[PDB]
Formats: structure tokens, C-alpha cells, sequence
């Protein structure tokens, strides 16, 4: 279920130009319009401020984060423990983008959160291992990129939030 | 037509009024079609506009509001609906959707004809590199 | 038997009937442009497709029975659901489907599992399923009467008839030959869309409301497959016989 | 009481049944494991033994009837013995035809009756669809 | 009264379902007997 996701940091033309080129390649592949599930990426910390949303958001404090409550409950817990936590002051960024469901495969393009960032390509599997079609699509979709290899294929059952935290860990990359 | 019953039911009055105005605008659309083309059909609850010359694309009117939507025993949802919404909002851009539906029937007929035999249809070859001979 | 008791019961019955008639009227007038319909003070009729004059009507002193019982049961089940317990601990007072989105992420499942449209639409599509079954039976009868000298096609309905769909398994059934079972068409008929039928190839298909020639095409090609199989039964002429070569 | 064509059809059906019984006896011989395997000590063992005994007795009777019908077909060569229409394949009866017409009419009547019956059965299935 | 009538309607549903199953076996038998002959 929890499918891989990476961020090929392209250059040369522009960031928006590379995003448009990737979107055009996906549309040529047959990416159907499926809204824009813009998944933010905010930081305040070893807790976090993950605001990525997949019609529900949560922040992964540690141990991949439980974050099993709805977004309203999490926000209420945060506002209640205002200062009682150790995680307000860091840079609060927000990534965006559109989500297209080609055929039983949703692809989301996480744009620049604070402005310096890449466009992470996130895909969603059906059942989930299961890298045959994953790799067959990734090689036909991009070039020398999309390594992925999350804390998956270890068997605790298709954890998305751990992958999201791994993707948000790219903050120190720039 | 032109019912003037003596308060049998206010609902009957609404039926009379809306039926009359709907038949008026339907005859208007039929005259528009006859101005463009050279044969159509008409019925009591609504009318029919033909698109093939050997049974779909039936027009109808909202009996309780404007915006007389259309529906065909076919496909393409969320697109035909937008076409009918633009029609209700403008009433001018009508023939481009007529030609679109012509193309639609043309492609659906061959798709349904090739469905039973072993075939795989598609929009285009998606390879315009040798764009000289085609 | 108590007289005033059954009188009061019939009174409650006609009261709830008036209530549900008002509800269906409000639904038909407040619905979107999904389908046109005719609403009168006491007589209702819709038209989801040609030859669908659904004759449901509120009578009063001032199939023919199953569909109304179905409608009553569905509306009273709707009301009953509007009244399962929420299993509240702090203060949910809702349905477990609401809290299920928390742990189990539902992009569109939770939206679909919350609430949907019903009432007139469900009865309408049930009548659509009924007319589809009638058309299938008519096609079978026409084949039996016309293609009598042809291989007598044999059908068999299913048993778990759901609220919206059903299915029938049909076969060629040549005259006195159980070894000619070369094609078996399973048709799942539903008022949602066109019927999808599979014989032996997984060829997902979709006919029209008055399109039935696919049955005759399957009949011809299965007659061909059957003569091939019975030739395999009695020399050993190989499988070089195809469907149609360039068209004779 | 000739029944000659019916006799030939019966002989064909009998040889077909002989082939099918050969298939059946092979399919019942393949699943005859060791006696003291797990539990089938003698019960299912002697059961299938008697089953195959009846199988062979029936097959012997069938071979007897096949020999008999073959001898009857051989002795049936009376009048128009050559009958060269085999290689020359092409390229009162009124009472029988009337009885057939009446039978088909009664069959159409019973077909309409069965149509009403199956309509009622589909209706009952619809009712059960409304069940809880 | 609730429990009593619930048991009653359960018995009624069981009888109706058994009726449907028997009629299903019957319809299968008669349809097989009918479709085997074409007038």
C-alpha cells in the first residue's frame, strides 16, 4: 500500500519549468485529473510539524509517530499544549502541488515548501515488496532517479507516515 | 394546450404555464435546427434532436426552473453536463457541441463495432516523430 | 379481531404514507438535473429512459405489490439508521465510519461511506433492472421462437438476486450433445449501466437498451466452435478453422 | 416393431457408455490406495470392490447387447442390400405429422405455462431480495 | 412484545427463504427440462 516516493532535483531550465515538463510527461502517460492534494511540510522541533495531506494530516513526533487522530484533534492538542511541547519556533514551510490518478495509481508532486525545495514525486500502490510494476513505471517515468527504498519490504503494515517523515527530512538538504 | 381550468389545482396552473413556455422555447429550438439543417421530431413532455441519418441525444426542459439540461443514452459525463450548462447560460454556442456529438457518435459506433472482435482502440499513436507521411 | 386497533394501525399507515409522499416530492423538486420527472399533487411519474412510465401513485379515499413494500422498507430502514448506537465514550454521538478515517486513511472511501442519494433514484434504477430483465427474457423468447431450427439456446437465472443487479448463465445447448459445451455466457444485468457479459474470453462488453445482435453473433461463432469440437470428436481435422477469413 | 434406426442409435449410445465406463473404472482404479493406509481398512475398500464388480457385470451385459445388436444389424440386410447411397450421399405420414403438430401445440401451451411459472419464480426471488 | 414479534418475523423469513430455495430447485429442473426441446 505505502508506495515509494523520491525527489529528483533537476536544474538547467527552472524549477517551475522542470515541474511543467514532468507534468507534461505524466499527461502524455495518461495522468487523469484527480484534484490537488497539496501536502504541506512545516517544521517546529524531537517532534515535528508535519502538515502533509491522504485526506488527513498528522505530525510524526518519533517512532514514525502515532498521529492516528484527525487533524482537528491534533491541532487542538497542539494549541492546548502551547509551549508545553518542545516543538513552535522552527521554520513553518508548506509544500503544494497537484495529484493525478492515472489508473489505480495516484501521483503527487510536492512542490517547494519554503521556496527552496524540489518536487517530490509520490506514488500510491494498491495492495503491496511489490516493486516489479513500481520499477517498470518509475523507469518509464523518469531517468536516473527515484531510488526510494523506504523502511519497507521488512516483513508495521505499509506505513505512510514514516515515509512522509523521511521525505520531510530533506529540509537540511538545502 | 392553453388550459384555463377554474382552480382545480394550483399545481395544474403551474403545469399549464411551464408546459406552454417550454413548448414555446422547444419550438424555438426546433426552428433553429430547421434553420441550420433541412428534419427533427417532437413529443409532449420534451422533444428530440436527431444526430444520425440511418437513437440518442434527447433534449428536455426543467419543469421547475430554467437551465434545460440534456442527456443521451451514451457516455462522457462531466463534459456533456458542462456543454449543457454553457448552453443554458449562453444559448448561442450550440452548433459546436452538435459537431462534437457528431464526432462522438462516429467514434462510439466504431468502438462498439470493434468491441466484440479482438481489438484495442486508442486516441492517437502518440508518436508524431515521422510527421511527414500521415 | 379488534376493530379500533386495526383502524388506528391503518391510520398510522396512511400518515406515514403521506409523510413519505411529501418526502419523495421534496426530493423530486430539490434534486439536480440527473433525470426529468412529472410531479402532480397526488400522482408521480418519472422517465429515466424511453419506455419507462413508472406507475407509482398515492391513492386515497377521495412487481404490482413488491416494489412498494421495498420502498417502504428502505425508507423505514433509512429512518432507523437516522435514529445503530454511536458507542460514545467522551462524546462521539455519531457513526463509527466517521472515526474510521482517523486510523484508516480514506481519501474518497469515507466520503462515499458517509451518505448518498436514495429514495426515488433507487426505485427508478430497480425498475430499470426490471425492464432490463424483461428485455433479456424477450430476447430469449424471440430466439426460441425464431431460431428454433437453430441450436436451442438454454439459459438459467441466478439465485442471489441483489437489490440492484442479478445474473444469468446461458449456453448453446445443441440438440442432445453435452460435449458441445464450448461457450457459456454469464450476464450480470444491472440498471446502473449496460450489461457486461463474458463467454470464454474475458471480453468485457456493453450492449444498448435495444441491442441484442451480440447474442446472434455469439450463436453463430459458437455454432462454428461446436462443429469444430464435434469434428474433434469423430477424423482428426486440426484447428485450422478460424472465425472469418476476409469475409465471404 | 422394427425399431431399426432406434436400434442403431441404441448401439451407438451403448458403445459411448462402454467408453465412459472405461473412463470411470480407470478413474476409480487410480484412487485405490493401500488398504491399511490411514482408516479405509475394509469399508470403503470392499465398497469400491463391489462397485467395480457391478461395473464389470454391467459392462459384460453391455458387450452382450452390443454383440446382439451387431448380429441384428447384420441380419437386417434384407431387400435393397447394396444401397449405394452411402457413397452417393446427396449434394400414413400425414397422421404422424398431425400428431407431431398437436404435440408441438401442447408443448407451446406448456411453454407459456412454464413462462408464467418462472415469472412468478423471479418475482419471489425479487421478494427475497427485499428480505432481511 | 418486541422479542416475540422479532421471533415471529424471523420464522416467517425462514419459511419464505426455504420456499424460495425449493422453488429455485424446481425452476432449475423445469427450465432444464423445457430448454431441452424446441417446438
Amino acid at each position: 500500500v505505502t508506495c515509494v516516493s523520491q525527489m529528483p532535483v533537476a536544474e538547467g531550465k527552472s524549477l517551475q519549468q522542470t515541474v511543467e515538463l514532468l507534468t507534461k510527461k505524466l499527461e502524455m502517460l495518461g495522468a487523469e485529473k484527480q484534484g490537488t492534494f497539496c501536502v504541506d511540510c512545516e517544521t517546529y522541533h524531537g517532534k515535528l510539524m508535519y502538515v502533509m495531506h491522504y485526506p488527513l494530516s498528522c505530525f510524526a513526533l518519533f517512532e514514525n509517530g502515532p498521529c492516528l487522530i484527525a487533524d482537528t484533534n491534533f491541532d487542538v492538542l497542539m494549541v492546548k499544549l502551547k509551549g508545553f511541547f518542545q516543538s513552535a519556533k522552527a521554520s513553518k514551510i508548506e509544500t503544494r502541488g497537484t495529484r493525478y490518478q492515472y489508473c489505480d495509481f495516484l501521483v503527487k508532486v510536492g512542490t517547494v515548501t519554503m521556496g527552496p525545495s524540489a518536487r517530490g514525486i509520490s506514488v500510491e500502490v494498491e495492495y503491496g515488496d511489490c516493486w516489479s510494476l513500481l520499477l517498470e513505471f518509475l523507469q518509464s517515468f523518469l531517468g536516473s532517479h527515484a531510488p526510494g527504498a523506504p523502511t519497507v519490504f521488512g516483513n508495521a503494515v505499509y506505513g505512510p507516515a514514516d515515509t512522509m517523515i523521511q521525505y520531510m527530512e530533506l529540509f537540511n538538504k538545502i | 394546450r392553453a388550459m384555463k381550468i377554474d382552480h382545480l389545482s394550483i399545481e395544474k396552473l403551474l403545469i399549464d404555464s411551464v408546459h406552454a413556455r417550454a413548448h414555446q422555447r422547444l419550438q424555438e429550438l426546433k426552428a433553429i435546427l430547421r434553420s441550420f439543417n433541412a428534419s427533427i421530431e417532437t413529443a409532449l413532455p420534451a422533444l428530440i434532436v436527431p444526430i444520425l441519418e440511418p437513437e440518442c441525444l434527447h433534449i428536455f426542459v426543467d419543469l421547475h426552473s430554467g437551465m434545460f439540461q440534456l442527456m443521451l443514452y451514451g457516455l462522457d459525463p462531466a463534459t456533456l453536463e458542462d456543454m449543457e450548462k454553457s448552453l443554458n447560460d449562453d444559448m448561442k454556442r450550440i452548433i459546436p457541441w452538435i459537431q462534437q456529438l457528431k464526432f462522438w457518435l462516429g467514434q462510439q459506433r466504431c468502438k462498439q463495432s470493434i468491441k466484440h472482435l479482438p481489438t484495442i482502440t486508442t486516441e492517437t499513436l502518440q508518436l508524431a516523430n515521422y510527421s511527414t507521411h500521415p | 379481531s379488534p376493530h379500533w386497533q386495526t383502524k388506528l394501525e391503518a391510520a398510522q399507515n396512511v400518515l406515514l404514507c403521506k409523510e413519505i409522499f411529501a418526502q419523495l416530492s421534496r426530493e423530486a423538486v430539490q434534486i439536480k438535473s440527473q433525470i426529468p420527472h412529472i410531479v402532480v399533487k397526488n400522482q408521480i411519474i418519472s422517465q429515466p429512459f424511453p419506455s419507462l412510465q413508472l406507475s407509482i401513485s398515492l391513492c386515497h379515499s377521495s412487481d404490482h405489490l413488491y416494489v412498494l413494500e421495498h420502498n417502504l422498507h428502505l425508507l423505514i430502514r433509512e429512518f432507523h439508521k437516522q435514529t445503530v448506537m454511536p458507542h460514545p465514550a467522551s462524546a462521539p454521538f455519531g457513526h463509527k465510519r466517521m472515526r474510521l478515517s482517523g486510523p484508516q486513511a480514506f481519501d474518497k472511501n469515507e466520503i462515499n461511506s458517509i451518505q448518498s442519494t436514495e429514495g426515488l433514484l433507487e426505485k427508478i434504477i430497480k425498475q430499470a433492472k426490471h425492464i432490463f430483465l424483461r428485455s433479456r427474457t424477450a430476447a430469449t423468447i424471440d430466439s426460441l421462437a425464431s431460431r428454433i431450427e437453430d441450436p436451442q439456446i438454454q439459459a438459467h437465472w441466478s439465485n442471489i438476486n441483489d437489490v440492484y443487479e442479478s445474473s444469468v448463465k446461458v449456453l448453446i445447448t445443441s440438440q442432445g450433445y453435452e460435449q458441445i459445451c464450448k461457450s457459456i455466457q454469464l450476464q450480470l444485468n444491472i440498471g446502473v449501466e449496460q450489461v457486461r457479459v463474458v463467454h470464454r474470453d474475458g471480453r468485457v462488453i456493453m450492449l444498448s437498451h435495444q441491442e441484442q445482435e451480440l447474442q446472434d453473433f455469439l450463436l453463430s461463432q459458437m455454432s462454428q466452435h461446436q462443429v469444430h469440437a464435434v469434428q474433434q470428436l469423430a477424423w482428426q481435422v486440426l484447428s485450422f478453422s478460424n472465425h472469418v477469413g476476409l469475409g465471404p | 416393431e422394427v425399431n431399426t434406426a432406434t436400434l442403431c442409435r441404441i448401439g451407438q449410445e451403448t458403445v459411448q457408455d462402454i467408453v465412459y465406463r472405461t473412463m470411470e473404472i480407470f478413474q476409480l482404479l487410480r484412487n485405490m490406495q493401500l488398504p491399511n493406509g490411514v482408516t479405509y481398512h475394509t469399508g470403503t475398500y470392499q465398497d469400491r470392490l463391489t462397485k467395480l464388480q457391478d461395473h464389470l457385470r454391467q459392462l459384460s451385459i453391455l458387450f452382450r447387447k452390443l454383440r446382439l445388436v451387431y448380429d441384428k444389424c447384420n441380419e437386417n440386410c434384407g431387400g435393397m442390400d447394396p444401397i449405394p447411397v452411402e457413397q452417393l450421399i446427396p449434394y400414413e405420414r400425414r397422421e404422424i405429422v398431425e400428431v407431431n403438430k398437436k404435440l408441438k401445440q401442447k408443448n407451446q401451451q406448456l411453454k407459456q405455462i412454464m413462462d408464467q411459472l418462472r415469472n412468478l419464480i423471479w418475482d419471489i426471488n425479487a421478494m427475497l431480495a427485499m428480505r432481511n | 412484545r418486541n422479542q416475540q414479534l422479532r421471533a415471529l418475523q424471523e420464522e416467517c423469513d425462514r419459511k419464505l427463504i426455504t420456499l424460495r430455495d425449493e422453488v429455485s430447485i424446481d425452476l432449475y429442473e423445469l427450465e432444464e427440462e423445457y430448454y431441452s426441446s424446441s417446438s
